[PDB]
DNA sequence: GCATGGCGCCCGAACAGGGACTGTG
DNA sequence: ACAGTCCCTGTTCGGGCGCCA
């Protein structure tokens, strides 16, 4: 039976007409499937045969189902969708087991031919016209036109979900105490009644739907502890991902690496420490899904260590609102971070990782801060609150930071945990000049046409140096200078410069970078004991600044 | 007895807003769902489907002295697309008055707007979607059927009414100036605080007789005083002795300053660093040097020339983190042509949470702008997009929301806007 | 020669903005 | 004294994959 629920009004974008794309070559064998199906949807009144006047059409096709025991008709309304009004999607996120609370009784149902049970706006039906070929392709098959939500349309998912919510509204009102998670047509109903009483409600519901056209086949979990839901196994007290099967092969293609990392990342949900960093580098730069990329050293190793983790399966524990949450993070590797949120020490509620490296030059504090924020958000989405943080960073370290960094910054309630490695700033620039230390005035310059460059320094103790540079940028030189000044520097040095660019990078105390040079500058700074970089308006004839310039900009701005 | 509506012609080639909803907290949602059930009951809003292609985010807030949650829509983007409507067809005029008054109070009169019905056509654009915790269910969508709290177009419509409601009050009190900017009413007078508050209490009353509600507080000063507002500019440090480092830095500021005021001269001071010396090395300021310095120090007193406000341009606000819980900001329309410049101190009855402070600071700057130009500035916030987008709502306390923008640019100019002048005692 | 919506991750291209040279006036 | 250009960095948006339906 179709549904008695009001259809949602849909329209095509202004000035545009229906689709008139022809039916493409189909498997004679496959065709069978569709012809079978269309004969059913016909008597069921879900679709309708149509006359000659209808000029629209859209290629259709089948695809194996979950158990490959049947087939799901799909339509290629790709051309229709572009000519169709926009919809605001009502699906905001995805449920998560770790956000689920315990309930004495539970059940989960699904809707047989779900889309196919929600009436499709009448006047829009015209365009949903398609054509089924004859078993032998002698003469035109039967032209059909959907009367219900057709798979492969912008509107179907959102229409249904919205209409499926309207259906559950009454029922929800009457039984405030029942919990119903609805993802599409997938229903998870959990309560604190007794097994039998439960079944009752479930009968109401299952029937309630039936009055609305939402048929409910007996392929819905009833009295089973292992509940198959949203890709997980839901147990009375615990849960976990469903069997996760990493691919096993000698050589790999680009696409193969994707399928891999995507699998591994989906496992990061609960399997702590999973890393895909290196594996991901393999797909750097334009490539092609087919191209056969080779697993480097790391990757081979990573995939391995990462493979030894999926050995001993893990489980997650459900959510208890009766006690605040805890999220702990640790520094995985350079750039990489992993975390886990729990309520009881060993019982991890859920795990994850944060590797995204944002920026050219940063450090650990800032990245650490990023994860905090990343988790905070993710936590509000699942539980609605922000958890307490256990961070491997000195309370003193951080205070220094936020009280010295020029940008506003903050971390919620958090406590220090001495679980190595530990985050810390690797050096600090002196606030005031150091007495009795070589004062390096540094600069550099370059020709934006020859790309040649001189980066030089000159000190008060009369020492001096300039180096020539093949193809550089007016910026890099200024950088080089400071490098030179730091190399040839002592253990306590003063460095004045006119380069904000340079000065800028250094002042944020970086401990990582994509810039070769900077890492060198970095390294050199750690080794130092008391550094102090100063700034001075370029071309203003100040102290030694004036001189270095004269030097470094020797043969790049003389004459034209 | 029917009740009319004003059609809201949207600007040509203007598409409505389509903003995704940002995840709210346990309480925020709870409270928001409740606020929405009633509003839907009182017919303020109605449930919509996905056939409507528009959206705007919403959230909730709990104000000072208040323990009731207030719905808050971010029509910021709708406001932008509906500007010609409220800035041209029907625009609330800004009186230069309260800028001058000795005391201004702000009333949340906004609730009035629910009283008038919103045009049917423009309604599609007021859509909003309430999220659900851990995504139990697909977001519920609603749209307003009455002027909504937060759209600049609402105060534009009610203008007709509000004025009438006030003609009496404005008659008996010919000195009090009242400005209506969005959901608020700025009431300013020269009276004494005690009498002022009273006149306010009378205004609240006056409003009640005309059915308008003004949320009341749990009552545990508050009101703004456009007098203690002082534009304070740059100050060259003054010390007994001087080192190269010092003179350099000084030339720093001065040089940067020469951008604001063109009078600054650096010539003589530059001479002091004539030649490559050590930093800690001490230097005595010469006769011509000392003059120039003081000569300059004088210039920094008279504000620039050409700082004339111009309604046809946007208003830009910049905040500098000075630390120690101290903050500084400048508001301008064209670079180096500051229209104002102040600071921001510590929290009373609260803590030192870096972010929260900016949040408070930003709001501070905004009202001052409202009071002074009856426009909101575009803020250049000194904090990472995420850090901010993570907690600004958690500390926000105003019905309006400014148009912010993020930026990072350290004190390369070495503390160009803070305390420097401190000689020996 | 094979579709839709939603979220996640990773990658890189496209576009934006801001300081600093450069040339012409 | 003001565009025109270059370097560098940050943000958004699109493609692929994973997972759900
Ligand atoms: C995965 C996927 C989903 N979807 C959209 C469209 C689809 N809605 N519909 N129709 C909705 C729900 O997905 P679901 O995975 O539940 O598929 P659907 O609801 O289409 O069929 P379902 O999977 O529920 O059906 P089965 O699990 O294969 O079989 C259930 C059994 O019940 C009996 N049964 C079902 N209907 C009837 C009936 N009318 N009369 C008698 N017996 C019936 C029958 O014996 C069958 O074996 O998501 C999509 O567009 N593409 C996809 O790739
Ligand atoms: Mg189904
Ligand atoms: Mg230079």
């Amino acid at each position: 039976p179709i549904s008695p629920i009001e259809t949602v009004p849909v329209k095509l974008k202004p000035g545009m007409d229906g689709p008139k794309v022809k039916q493409w070559p189909l498997t004679e064998e496959k065709i069978k499937a569709l012809v079978e199906i269309c004969t059913e949807l016909e008597k069921e009144g879900k679709i309708s045969k149509i006359g000659p006047e209808n000029p629209y059409n859209t290629p259709v096709f089948a695809i194996k189902k979950k158990n490959s025991t049947r087939w799901r008709k799909l339509v290629d309304f790709r051309e229709l969708n572009k000519r169709t009004q926009d919809f605001w999607e009502v699906q905001l996120g995805i449920p998560h087991p770790a956000g689920l609370k315990k309930k004495k009784s539970v059940t989960v149902l699904d809707v047989g031919d779900a889309y196919f049970s929600v009436p499709l706006d009448e006047d829009f039906r015209k365009y949903t016209a398609f054509t089924i070929p004859s078993i032998n392709n002698e003469t035109p098959g039967i032209r059909y036109q959907y009367n219900v939500l057709p798979q492969g349309w912008k509107g179907s998912p959102a229409i249904f979900q919205s209409s499926m919510t309207k259906i559950l509204e009454p029922f929800k009102k009457q039984n405030p105490d029942i919990v119903i998670y609805q993802y599409m047509d997938d229903l998870y109903v959990g309560s604190d009644l007794e097994i039998g009483q439960h079944r009752t409600k479930i009968e109401e519901l299952r029937q309630h739907l039936l009055r609305w056209g939402l048929y409910t086949p007996d392929q819905k979990h009833q009295k089973e502890p292992p509940f198959l839901w949203m890709g997980y196994e839901l147990h009375p007290d615990k849960w976990t991902v469903q069997p996760i099967v990493l691919p096993e092969k000698d050589s790999w293609t680009v696409n193969d690496i994707c399928k891999l990392v995507g699998k591994l990342n989906w496992a990061s949900q609960i399997y702590p420490g999973i890393k895909v960093r290196q594996l991901s580098k393999l797909l750097r730069g334009t490539k092609a899904l087919t191209e056969v990329i080779p697993l480097t050293e790391e990757a081979e190793l990573e995939l391995a260590e990462n493979r030894e983790i999926l050995k001993e399966p893990v489980h997650g524990v459900y959510y208890d609102p009766s006690k605040d949450l805890i999220a702990e993070i640790q520094k995985q590797g350079q750039g990489q971070w992993t975390y886990q949120i729990y309520q009881e020490p060993f019982k991890n509620l859920k795990t994850g990782k944060y590797a995204r490296m944002r920026g050219a030059h940063t450090n650990d504090v800032k990245q650490l801060t990023e994860a905090v924020q990343k988790i905070t958000t993710e936590s509000i989405v699942i539980w609605g609150k922000t958890p307490k943080f256990k961070l491997p960073i000195q309370k003193e370290t951080w205070e220094t930071w936020w009280t010295e960094y020029w940008q506003a910054t903050w971390i919620p309630e958090w406590e220090f945990v001495n679980t190595p490695p530990l985050v810390k700033l690797w050096y600090q620039l002196e606030k005031e000049p150091i007495v009795g230390a070589e004062t390096f005035y540094v600069d550099g310059a370059a020709n934006r046409e020859t790309k040649l460059g001189k980066a030089g320094y000159v000190t008060n103790k009369g020492r001096q140096k300039v180096v020539p540079l093949t193809n550089t940028t007016n910026q890099k030189t200024e950088l080089q200078a400071i490098y030179l000044a730091l190399q040839d520097s002592g253990l306590e040095v003063n460095i004045v410069t006119d380069s904000q660019y340079a000065l800028g990078i250094i002042q944020a105390q970086p401990d990582k970078s994509e810039s070769e040079l900077v890492n060198q500058i970095i390294e050199q700074l750690i080794k130092k004991e008391k550094v102090y970089l100063a700034w001075v308006p370029a071309h203003k004839g100040i102290g030694g600044n004036e001189q270095v310039d004269k030097l470094v900009s020797a043969g790049i701005r003389k004459v034209l | 007895s029917p009740i009319e509506t004003v059609p809201v012609k949207l600007k040509p080639g203007m598409d409505g807003p389509k903003v995704k909803q940002w995840p709210l907290t346990e309480e925020k949602i709870k409270a928001l769902v409740e606020i929405c059930t009633e509003m839907e009951k009182e017919g303020k809003i109605s449930k919509i489907g996905p056939e409507n292609p528009y959206n705007t985010p919403v959230f909730a807030i709990k104000k000072k002295d208040s323990t009731k949650w207030r719905k808050l829509v971010d029509f910021r983007e709708l406001n932008k697309r509906t500007q010609d409507f409220w800035e041209v067809q029907l625009g609330i005029p800004h009186p230069a008055g309260l800028k001058k008054k000795k005391s201004v109070t702000v009333l949340d009169v906004g609730d009035a707007y629910f009283s008038v019905p919103l045009d049917e056509d423009f309604r599609k654009y007021t859509a909003f979607t309430i999220p659900s915790i851990n995504n139990e269910t697909p977001g519920i969508r609603y749209q307003y059927n009455v002027l909504p709290q937060g759209w600049k177009g609402s105060p534009a419509i009610f203008q007709s009414s509000m004025t009438k409601i006030l003609e009496p009050f404005k008659k008996q009190n010919p000195d009090i100036v009242i400005y209506q900017y969005m959901d608020d009413l700025y009431v300013g007078s020269d009276l004494e605080i005690g009498q002022h508050r009273t006149k306010i209490e009378e205004l609240r009353q006056h409003l009640l007789r005309w059915g308008l509600t003004t949320p009341d507080k749990k009552h545990q000063g508050y009101e703004l005083h456009p007098d203690k507002w002082t534009v304070q500019p740059i100050v060259l440090p003054e010390k007994d002795s001087w080192t190269v480092n010092d003179i350099q830095k000084l030339v720093g500021k001065l040089n940067w300053a020469s951008q604001i005021y063109p009078g600054i001269k650096v010539r003589q001071l530059s001479k002091l660093l004539r030649g490559t010396k050590a930093l800690t090395e001490v230097i005595p300021l010469t006769e011509e040097a000392e003059l120039e310095l003081a000569e300059n120090r004088e210039i920094l007193k008279e504000p620039v020339h050409g700082v004339y406000y111009d309604p046809s341009k946007d208003l830009i606000a910049e905040i500098q983190k000075q630390g120690q819980g101290q903050w500084t900001y400048q508001i301008y329309q064209e670079p180096f042509k500051n229209l104002k410049t102040g600071k921001y101190a510590r929290m009373r009855g609260a803590h030192t949470n870096d972010v929260k402070q900016l949040t408070e600071a930003v709001q501070k700057i905004t009202t001052e702008s409202i009071v002074i130009w009856g426009k909101t500035p575009k803020f250049k916030l000194p904090i990472q997009k995420e850090t901010w987008e993570t907690w600004w709502t958690e500390y926000w306390q105003a019905t309006w929301i400014p148009e912010w923008e993020f930026v990072n640019t350290p004190p390369l100019v070495k503390l160009w806007y803070q305390g420097g002048h401190h000689h020996h005692h």
